[PDB]
């Protein structure tokens, strides 16, 4: 019975692979602005966020 | 040095109905007769959004803050001015009672009241697009929302899969040219098409219930229905949308000309909101046919009440009702009303110029232009292809149009000429 004695309280997050899942990346970051060309659209497009792409930039 | 002019007053000599272009005239009639006058000015709604700037914010280029103005802003601080719609007129009598009761008199009259939206016309469509979530999306956003709500940029970019539709109302209608945004859809679905974002079983239809779509320019039309053509986008005449259901996501179509009407199944709906004609114009007996001022094509004064006039959406004017447009409708509006104040001849002539950008692409746009015969100027048509000329066009427009506006209901800038 140990989803009886789960909190719910912890769904506030959706962490997968250290991201949380339920972030507001159409209001906030670089993924923000919708007129991004079809560059900057398909380099978002694999890497699904900012932070991923930004630490790997830092490295490049 | 000047005293503000008062509102509590029993009759004027030029009344004003209308902000958006009631309120630039105004403020462009009293700065050319140094105030001679006392004109007071009765809108509806207390915003003016800029759908000048439609597209270029559905792209988020343009702030929130930037697209909603106050109606006060466009009216200057002299005249005196009042929220409340008129609620009938009397041409015979000179007079104009509004909704709360009070006569008031005039001497001339400029109405500018537009083609008012009806968001009822389509049953349970507003109650959709108020809706944070559900994929119906309009071309205004409802005054409930809030500055952190933008909904109205995932039109585009929230279109994984479905069937999407573009739904244009019954002419007339605002913002013909103006917010049209199936060009730049098509442009960014066909990247999301190539990796993936967007399912290979999906379908996009305009559904314009017209037959054509620019009406008094047909070098225009004919070229949107052979770039829709070129895209590979499919597009339906004669049918216009007429319920929106929020439960199961079915929309109701009709097509009018054979009175047929089917449900389809969306995930991704947008449609301009419809017009309605204002039945106190009808029963005043000042619009004609479609609902729309009767009034001269040359020096834009009604057929009958010489004193009365009209400029904008509201007026039937064999020309395409953009803003631009109405730059040069100010212009012979303020001058045939100076005239008449004066008993003077009516020397201004609107030659029907109308200008509104056309986005051919993501970041590229072609310029609208044509004059009372639908004939095009130099721009008509121009750099339609995409290029770097239509590239830079575009940036002018979409970051340094929309504060050009706040110039424009203060009075820094006039029109373009
Ligand atoms: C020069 C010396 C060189 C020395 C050696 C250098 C080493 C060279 C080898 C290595 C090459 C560099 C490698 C860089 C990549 C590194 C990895 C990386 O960082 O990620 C990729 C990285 C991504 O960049 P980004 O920041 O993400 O892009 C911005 C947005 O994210 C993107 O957002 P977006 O995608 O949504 O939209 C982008 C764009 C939309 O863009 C597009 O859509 C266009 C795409 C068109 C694609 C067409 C494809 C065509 C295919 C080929 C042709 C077809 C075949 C032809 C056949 C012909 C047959 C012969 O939209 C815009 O609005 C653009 C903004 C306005 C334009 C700004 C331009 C600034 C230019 C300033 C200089 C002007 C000089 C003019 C002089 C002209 C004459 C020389 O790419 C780059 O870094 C590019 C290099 C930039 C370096 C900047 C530092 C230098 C500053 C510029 C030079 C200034 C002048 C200096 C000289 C002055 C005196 C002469
Ligand atoms: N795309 C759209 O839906 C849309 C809507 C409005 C304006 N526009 C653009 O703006 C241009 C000019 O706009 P416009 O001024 O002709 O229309 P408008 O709707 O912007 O102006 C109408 C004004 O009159 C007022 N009004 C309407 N009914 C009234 C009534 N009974 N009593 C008192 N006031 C009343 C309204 O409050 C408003 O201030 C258009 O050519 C178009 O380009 C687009």
């Amino acid at each position: 019975m140990w989803y009886k004695y789960f909190s719910k309280q912890s769904w506030n997050l959706r962490v997968w692979r250290k991201a949380n899942l339920k972030y507001n990346q159409d209001d906030f970051g670089m993924t923000q602005p919708k007129y991004i060309a079809r560059f900057g659209d398909f380099r978002f497009r694999l890497v699904r966020t900012e932070g991923a792409l930004r630490g790997c930039m830092f490295f490049v | 040095k000047r005293k503000k002019t008062s509102g509590d007053l029993d009759n004027y000599d030029v009344l004003f109905v209308g902000a958006n272009l009631g309120g630039i005239c105004s403020n462009h009639f009293d700065k050319d007769t140094h105030g001679k006058y006392k004109c007071f000015v009765s809108f509806d709604q207390p915003i003016n959004q800029i759908y000048s700037v439609r597209i270029p914010y559905e792209q988020q280029r343009v702030r929130k803050s930037e697209y909603i103005h106050f109606s006060k802003k466009s009216i200057n601080q002299f005249t005196p001015s009042e929220m409340l719609a008129v609620k009938e007129i009397l041409p015979e009598q000179n007079a104009v009672v509004l909704s709360s009761g009070r006569r008031i008199g005039y001497n001339q009259l400029v109405l500018a009241t537009g083609l008012k939206h009806d968001f009822s016309q389509i049953k349970g469509f507003y109650e959709a697009l108020e809706h944070p979530e559900h994929p119906v999306y309009a071309n205004r956003d409802p005054e409930t929302w809030r500055s952190a709500q933008h909904k109205y940029s995932k039109y585009i970019s929230n279109f994984k899969s479905g069937d999407g539709y573009f739904c244009i109302p019954e002419y007339p209608y605002a913002g013909e040219v103006e917010c049209f945004n199936f060009f730049v859809s098509d442009e960014v679905w066909k990247w999301a098409q190539h990796h993936g974002a967007l399912s290979p079983k999906h379908t996009f239809t305009i559904v314009n219930a017209n037959e054509k779509f620019v009406h008094y320019c047909d070098s225009a039309d004919a070229f949107i229905k052979e770039r829709l053509e070129k895209r590979g986008i499919r597009v339906e005449y004669n049918t216009k949308l007429l319920e929106v259901h929020q439960d199961g996501q079915k929309a109701t179509f009709i097509n009018t000309k054979t009175g047929e009407k089917s449900v389809r199944d969306y995930n991704n709906l947008y449609s301009i909101v419809p017009s309605k004609r204002q039945e106190f114009l009808d029963k005043a007996g000042l619009t004609n046919g479609n609902g729309l001022l009767n009034v001269d094509h040359q020096t834009l004064q009604h057929k009958k009440y010489k004193n009365i006039f009209g400029l904008g959406d509201a007026a039937d004017l064999p020309t395409t009702k953009t803003f631009w447009a109405g730059w040069y409708q100010i212009a012979v509006v303020r001058n045939n009303v100076k005239r008449n104040l004066q008993g003077q001849t009516l020397n201004a002539h609107y030659d029907g110029f109308s200008k509104v950008p056309l986005f051919t692409g993501h970041q590229t746009l072609t310029y609208v232009a044509h004059s009372y015969g639908g004939v095009g100027n130099w721009q008509h048509l121009k750099h339609n292809n995409g290029g770097i000329l239509a590239w830079m066009r575009y940036r002018s427009w979409a970051k340094g149009m929309a504060k050009k506006f706040q110039d424009f209901y203060n009075g820094a800038r006039l029109g373009p000429p």
